[PDB]
């Protein structure tokens, strides 16, 4: 269910 | 395999501004999912997508029609609506180059030929 | 108003094409969060986008640009797909709904 | 971020 690139 | 008036543009004109768009980097190849650490990603996305692939694919008339190439930018940017977290930067960056890439396929020559 | 041909194309081709759609059912009214038990919806999705508001706005004249009511199209889509889970039906829903809007708007008219 | 919690799934 994603795990994602980084987040801001 | 074809050359048409529509898939010159969209290598020309809109695969070009794109690909030097700054938030571009990220999406010139395909995902890494070893370098970047994500040992999910290939069990989430079924159909990676990147320019590098789309941009090839343009200049080896892999094309028929430039809907089908339409259909390419298109899961790449879902693929990282999908995968990514909501709040991930890379959504934004995905979302703004979308809408470019809506913008110029908007002036898209009409007469579908060649 | 006079229409351009492509805000016609948007409600006479793409617009026809999806409301009548078997997938667009989820699509026709903004999500009613609290009828579906979607506390956090609002939290994730800032600008809520659905069909019933883009084919008003084309009934309407609301729209100067073909490219705003495309916008628009690909907001509802791309809601669906950062809100909800990868293996969730609607997001195979919204993905079918969307590659018919691009195949429409690949015969889009040229504005002007 | 992440993935709400949906709508339901298959």
């Amino acid at each position: 269910k994603g795990l994602g690139k980084g987040g801001a | 395999g074809r050359v048409t008036n529509q898939l010159q543009y969209l290598h020309k004109v809109v695969m070009k501004a794109l690909w030097k768009h700054q938030f571009a980097w990220p999406f010139r190849q395909p995902v890494d999912a070893v370098k970047l650490g994500l040992p999910d990603y290939h069990k989430i996305i079924k159909q990676p997508m990147d320019m590098g692939t789309i941009k090839r694919r343009l200049e080896n008339n892999y094309y028929w029609a430039a809907s089908e190439c339409m259909q390419d930018f298109n899961t790449m940017f879902t693929n990282c609506y999908i995968y990514n977290k909501p709040t991930d930067d890379i959504v934004l960056m995905a979302q703004t180059l979308e809408k470019i890439f809506l913008q110029k396929v908007a002036s898209m020559p009409q007469e579908e030929q060649e």
